[PDB]
């Protein structure tokens, strides 16, 4: 019923965010499949201008079947719209809503022994702002946009003057979408912080709070500083476009590079906002399935705090070729290298946790171990990129695409899957089938590596970002990358089948704690699912 | 001229170096690659070992330790040492890249939607450079018989489609070229992988890069900041030639 959507309980809101994030995730993943269909071979075969002469529905279906090059006038605007749509959905409407909005709202209060959150009504509103933002982002795709077509082909970070000169109002709708996302995140962040500070159970001191609850707390602080700054940046785009300002227009005395400083001041924190809750989940999962308490609890907390703090002083590593002085480049290179120490270290603590344990290779543990490998592969190419002299070559190439799909995209995704399998029995009263979870893992693991590892080669060979088409020499590794993407997609559809099965006819969960004694936090103390009123 | 600065089928490495700066990038990246491949193999082998050795069937009773000070000190300092080492080789390379020397040849480049404009202020030469196959050359950004013919006529082949332009930026070998880069409308980015150079072309700003090409040939780049519908379709061709051939090219442009 629609008694779900009016609920103010943190558990119901958590579930709403997870399902919604999953659905938006499906839409955005489907964009990537279409993207990889076009990148599978050189020459444009799918995104043909000829499909525009048909209707919106007719044109859609025609563009899913390949044409010969001689019958396909390349439509670069569509490429640009799809990738911008993919990026914006992922960065604002998928992974943070799932990790922070979803698991954050469901589990943090349980972990700190809070029976309710500080602002249940505000929490419900945060969800609705998320949905409204999502709707506007999607609406922008069908709105008068650049080049006399629909949608904005401007990149997820919306650089002016391109974003400010894009025609139609598609771009204004996208800016409004992002405002609504920021508002949702800010309300959530205020809720999380106040709950964490005022509503811990008697006895629950700061040094006894589980790592996941900490990860959410730190993330919430990052949101309160970072998101208001983004709101500034995008309002200035909005006024340049509609209200006669020239913040980013040289003719009026503006500087487009100013936008980049402000955008990236949000933009770096954004990635740590994405991954910090995944760190929390990994810590809970590894401890449970290694049957061994987390190694260095206090260093783990402090490493998270240090990463949070330092993530505000590294932003211009996204701007090494934008015209930064040699002094600026050198500083940001060094600040970036520093943050690599607390971050890359937590990896050793996770391995030390496993060391000497009694390891059970259940589905959630597989995702967690996948995380350790893949986050390392991604983090390590980050180090390469921090070196401005080498970034000269790699910037705006597929090497960067490989990096971030490695540390961030797949890190957040493997953390999300780890959480779902870890917690689905607890949330639903029904258990997933073990063989299917493992099959999902191996399919996703092989698929994702086949998709993204060859993109390192494409970048080293000089393939730029945001290209509908590419020189014939890049064909081999684009083909492999596309096959990987198709296999990952297959694994995701299988996953959705697994979730449907689990929720409709999964084995009944009868235990409060269906794992083992080393799942020692408070949710495993409650029934499965927990009662409407906990503690 | 030999086509040198281009991607090669199935390639996994950098494009060939044709400048001292590109050489430095290749060495530095190769050095870091050794290190990060070592770190990755290490981390991977530790996980796989721990899972084999401490599997629940092999280690039935788990340990309970949460500390190991000497190991924690080692695993904190060693990363710090690794990064200081990298930074020590990396910063000089960076300083070399970004300190602009005295120019033998000066070119001013302007990015437009969707083509590049070149000016040689010392020579009073200017021209525009469009992709072969763009609307400017009669095409619509795709291969066709006409486009292949134009590629042939210009001294290329169908394999250089998306890379080759109707006109090239010509420079003499073993001379210091300083390129001043700006944008006319939106941000573009001017780059040549073989030279180890990239610089955004921002409206309202004039930014500088340098290179010295160490061998003759043809070298390609592609616009590296999303700039709208034909971002994929406004590449860069540099031809490095003898001093005499460069002079000959210059005289061809002189109006008497
Ligand atoms: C999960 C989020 C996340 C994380 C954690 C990281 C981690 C790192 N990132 Fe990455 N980055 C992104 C998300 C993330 N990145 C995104 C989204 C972009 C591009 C956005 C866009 O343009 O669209 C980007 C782009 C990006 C750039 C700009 C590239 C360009 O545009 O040209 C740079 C430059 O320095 C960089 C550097 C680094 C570094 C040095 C790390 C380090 O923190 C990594 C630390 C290292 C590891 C985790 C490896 C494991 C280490 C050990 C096991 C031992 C430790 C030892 C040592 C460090 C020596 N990143
Ligand atoms: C979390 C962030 C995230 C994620 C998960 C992904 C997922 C994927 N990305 Fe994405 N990507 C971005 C963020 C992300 N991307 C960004 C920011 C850009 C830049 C856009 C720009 O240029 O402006 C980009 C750009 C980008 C490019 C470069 C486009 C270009 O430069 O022209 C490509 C190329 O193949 C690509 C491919 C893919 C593929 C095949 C997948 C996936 O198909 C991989 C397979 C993964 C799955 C099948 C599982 C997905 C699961 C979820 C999403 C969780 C859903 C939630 C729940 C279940 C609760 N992406
Ligand atoms: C003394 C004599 C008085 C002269 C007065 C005449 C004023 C001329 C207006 C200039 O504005 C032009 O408008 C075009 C149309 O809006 C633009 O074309 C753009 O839009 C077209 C479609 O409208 C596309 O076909 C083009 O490719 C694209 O460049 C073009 O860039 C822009 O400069
Ligand atoms: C696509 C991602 C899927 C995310 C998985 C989310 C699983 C959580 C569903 C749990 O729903 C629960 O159903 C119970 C009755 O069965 C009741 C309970 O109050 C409710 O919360
Ligand atoms: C379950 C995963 C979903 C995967 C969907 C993948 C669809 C694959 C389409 C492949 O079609 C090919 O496209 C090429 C041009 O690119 C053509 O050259 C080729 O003749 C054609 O065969
Ligand atoms: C940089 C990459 C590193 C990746 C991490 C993986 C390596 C982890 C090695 C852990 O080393 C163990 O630490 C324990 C604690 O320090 C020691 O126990 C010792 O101390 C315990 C704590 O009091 C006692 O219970 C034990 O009996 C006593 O053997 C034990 O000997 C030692 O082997
Ligand atoms: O610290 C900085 O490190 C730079 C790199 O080590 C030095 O640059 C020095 O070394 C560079 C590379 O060897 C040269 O390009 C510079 O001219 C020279 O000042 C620079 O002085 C020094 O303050
Ligand atoms: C007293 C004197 C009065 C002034 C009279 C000047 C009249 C002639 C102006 C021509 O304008 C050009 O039109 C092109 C064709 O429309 C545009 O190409 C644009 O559009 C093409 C087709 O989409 C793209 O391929 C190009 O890259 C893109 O620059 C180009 O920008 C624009 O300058
Ligand atoms: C207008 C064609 C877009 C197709 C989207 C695939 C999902
Ligand atoms: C003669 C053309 C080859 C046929 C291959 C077309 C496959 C298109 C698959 C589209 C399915 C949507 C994901
Ligand atoms: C030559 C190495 C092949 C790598 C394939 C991606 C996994
Ligand atoms: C650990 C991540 C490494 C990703 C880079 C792969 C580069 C392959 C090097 C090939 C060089 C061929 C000459
Ligand atoms: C010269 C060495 C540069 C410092 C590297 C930063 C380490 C963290
Ligand atoms: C090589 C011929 C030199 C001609 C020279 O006068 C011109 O480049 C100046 O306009
Ligand atoms: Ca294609
Ligand atoms: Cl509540
Ligand atoms: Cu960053
Ligand atoms: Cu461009
Ligand atoms: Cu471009
Ligand atoms: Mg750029
Ligand atoms: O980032």
């Amino acid at each position: 019923f629609t008694r779900w959507f009016m609920s103010t309980n943190h558990k119901d809101i958590g579930v709403l965010y997870l399902f919604t994030g999953g659905l938006v995730g499906l839409i955005s993943v489907a964009f990537t499949v279409y993207m990889r269909m076009e990148l599978m071979a050189p020459g444009v075969q799918f995104m043909c201008a000829e499909h525009l002469e048909s209707g919106l529905v007719k044109g859609f279906f025609q563009s899913l079947w390949p044409s010969a090059v001689e019958n396909c006038t390349p439509n670069g605007h569509l490429w640009n719209v799809m990738i911008t749509g993919h990026g914006i959905l992922m960065m604002f409407f998928v992974v943070i809503p799932a990790l922070f909005g979803g698991f954050g709202n469901y589990f943090m209060p349980l972990h700190i022994g809070a029976p309710a959150m500080a602002f249940p009504r505000m929490n419900n509103l945060s969800y609705w702002l998320y949905v409204a933002g999502t709707s506007l982002a999607v609406a922008s795709l069908f709105a008068p946009g650049g080049n006399g077509q629909l949608g904005s082909g401007i990149g997820w970070v919306l650089y002016p003057p391109l974003s400010t000169s894009e025609s139609g109002y598609s771009t204004d709708l996208a800016i409004f979408a992002v405002h609504l996302s920021g508002a949702s995140s800010i309300l959530g962040a205020i809720n999380m912080i106040t709950t964490f500070l005022n509503m811990r159970a008697p006895g629950m001191t700061m040094h006894k709070v589980p790592l996941f609850a900490w990860s959410i707390f730190v993330t919430a602080w990052l949101i309160l500083l970072a998101l208001p700054v983004l709101a500034g940046a995008i309002t200035m785009l909005l006024t340049d476009r509609n209200f006669g300002t020239t913040f980013f227009q040289p003719s009026g005395g503006g500087d487009p590079v100013l936008y980049q400083h402000i955008l990236w001041f949000f933009g770096h924190p954004e990635v740590y906002i994405i991954v910090l809750p995944a760190f929390g989940i990994v810590s809970h999962v590894i401890a449970t399935f290694a049957k061994k308490p987390i190694f260095g609890y206090l260093p783990m907390v402090y490493a998270m705090v240090a990463i949070g703090v330092l993530g505000f002083v590294v932003w211009a590593h996204h701007m090494y070729t934008a015209g930064l002085s040699l002094t600026q480049q050198s500083y940001f290179m060094m600040a970036t290298m520093v943050i690599a120490v607390p971050t890359g270290i937590k990896i050793f603590s996770w391995i030390a946790t496993m060391w000497g344990g009694s390891i059970e290779l259940k589905t959630p543990m597989l995702w967690a171990l996948g995380f350790l490998f893949l986050f390392t592969v991604g983090g390590v190419t980050g180090i390469v990129l921090s070196q401005a002299s080498v970034d000269r070559y790699y910037h705006d190439t597929y090497y960067v695409v490989a990096h971030f799909h490695y540390v961030m995209s797949l890190g957040a995704v493997f953390g999300i899957f780890a959480g779902i399998y870890f917690w689905i029995g607890k949330m639903s009263g029904r258990q997933y089938p073990e063989w299917a979870g493992k099959l999902h893992f191996w399919m996703m693991f092989v698929g994702a590596n086949l998709t993204f590892f060859p993109q390192h080669f494409l970048g080293r060979q000089g393939m730029p970002r945001r290209y509908i088409d590419y020189p014939e020499a890049f064909a081999t590794w684009n083909f492999v990358s596309s096959l990987g993407a198709f296999l990952s997609f297959a694994s995701f559809l299988f996953f959705l089948g697994v979730i449907f099965y689990t929720l409709t006819r999964g084995a009944r969960v009868t235990a409060n704690n269906y794992w083992n004694e080393h799942a020692d936090t408070l949710e495993w103390t409650l029934t499965s699912p927990p009662p409407e009123h906990t503690f | 001229l030999e086509i040198i600065g281009r991607p090669q089928p199935g390639g996994t490495g950098f494009q060939p170096s044709a400048s001292p700066v590109a050489t430095q990038i290749h060495w530095l990246d190769g050095f870091i690659l050794v290190i990060i491949a070592a770190i990755t193999i290490f981390v991977t082998l530790l996980i796989l070992y721990a899972v084999w050795r401490f599997h629940e069937k092999r280690n039935k009773v788990p340990a309970r330790f949460t500390h190991n000070s000497p190991l924690e000190i080692a695993w904190t300092i060693v990363p710090i040492v690794i990064l200081v080492a990298i930074g020590a080789f990396s910063l000089p390379v960076l300083f070399n890249q970004q300190e602009i020397p005295e120019a033998d040849v000066t070119v001013k480049v302007t990015g437009y939607q969707w083509y590049w404009g070149y000016e040689y202020p010392d020579e009073e030469i200017s021209f525009e450079s469009y992709m072969i196959g763009s609307p400017a050359t009669g095409g619509d950004n795709r291969m066709s018989p006409e486009v292949e013919q134009q590629l042939i006529e210009a001294g290329y082949s169908r394999d250089e489609f998306l890379l080759a332009t109707d006109t090239a930026m010509v420079v003499p070998v073993n001379k210091t070229v300083v390129v001043q880069v700006t944008g006319a409308d939106v941000i573009h980015s001017w780059t040549v992988p073989a030279f180890g150079v990239k610089q955004d072309a921002v409206p309202g700003r004039l930014a500088q890069l340098w290179f010295r090409a160490e061998r003759e040939g043809i070298f390609f780049g592609q616009c590296s900041e999303l700039c709208g519908i034909s971002h994929a379709y406004m590449p860069i061709t540099v031809k490095v030639v003898s001093e005499e051939a460069y002079a000959a090219w210059l005289e061809q442009h002189h109006h008497h």
